[PDB]
């Protein structure tokens, strides 16, 4: 781990992580119904860490577009979240993948997906990947 | 750890960020502020000279390429060449500079004042009418 500053003076633990991402190493990862909140992932995003938005709290693609708008308006210009969709929750992914690859293609700032509570198989990780217009993707293997 | 009902999350994370600063400070900068590396900007990293010309060719590699017109320093040239994206109002697009710049038989991009980021000016040029 390395200290560096930025031209204010901010000074940031340097990481792999911290490196991609421009914050602090530190995330709030989804959690349902904790990071349901639109305003929980918008107070996170704006004190400046990483979060993800819980598809948990989510039961259409219609309820979690409203959230993400919601996120959306309550954060800065150039702020980023995440999304955390459960693998083991097939509906979910369904209409979940689908509804963030629309997002991402629209240029809603949706920095990354984690998939919860089980880790993709190789072809579903690869569509996630080429097709998502996301930055990384947080898999969460037990 | 949890015992402080309604403390700001900001108060949270920036207590543990501030803590590891504090500790690494301490342990590998000899409490010393002035030791610690400065750039313009942090972020962007993927976890895998004064005037220049480039000349693109087919098989020219677009990611050395782009290191290149980038150059080494961290500051708005840095950015231009090797942000994926740019921000439009919230919205995150595809870097227009990237697009413009992807390289084809026939430009030629001349940096100049490459050292000095203030003065640098990045010119394209390609073929119009011979």
């Amino acid at each position: 781990p390395k200290l560096i500053k930025n031209k204010s003076g901010k000074i940031f633990v340097e990481t792999k992580f911290s490196k991609l991402i421009g914050r602090p190493p530190l995330l709030v990862p989804g959690m349902t119904p904790c990071t349901v909140s639109p305003d929980f992932v918008a107070a996170t995003t704006n004190a400046g860490y990483t979060i993800e938005l819980a598809g948990g709290g989510y039961f259409s693609a219609a309820g979690m577009t409203a959230a993400i708008d919601s996120v959306v308006s309550q954060i800065e210009k150039g702020s980023t979240f995440g999304i955390n969709l459960i693998y083991v929750n097939p509906f979910m992914l369904q209409w979940g993948i689908p509804l963030i690859k629309e997002l991402r293609s629209k240029g809603y700032p949706i920095q990354f997906l984690t998939i919860g509570a089980g880790v993709p198989s190789l072809e579903v990780a690869s569509e996630y990947i080429e097709t998502l217009g996301l930055k990384y993707l947080g898999l969460k293997p037990g | 750890f949890t015992k402080v009902i309604d403390e700001p999350i900001k108060s949270i994370m920036d207590g543990i960020h501030d803590g590891h600063i504090k500790k690494l400070l301490h342990q590998y900068y000899g409490d010393d502020e002035s030791k610690i590396p400065a750039v313009e900007y942090f972020g962007g990293e993927s976890p895998v000279e004064d005037s220049a010309v480039f000349k693109a060719t087919s098989s020219t590699d677009e990611e050395s390429w782009f290191k290149a017109l980038a150059g080494s320093e961290i500051n708005w040239r840095h950015a231009s060449f090797l942000c994926s994206f740019i921000t439009q109002d919230k919205m995150f697009v595809s870097n227009p500079i990237r697009k413009v710049f992807k390289p084809s038989q026939g430009m030629v991009v001349e940096i100049s004042n490459g050292n000095t980021s203030s003065k640098t000016v990045v010119t394209l040029s390609e073929p119009v009418q011979g």
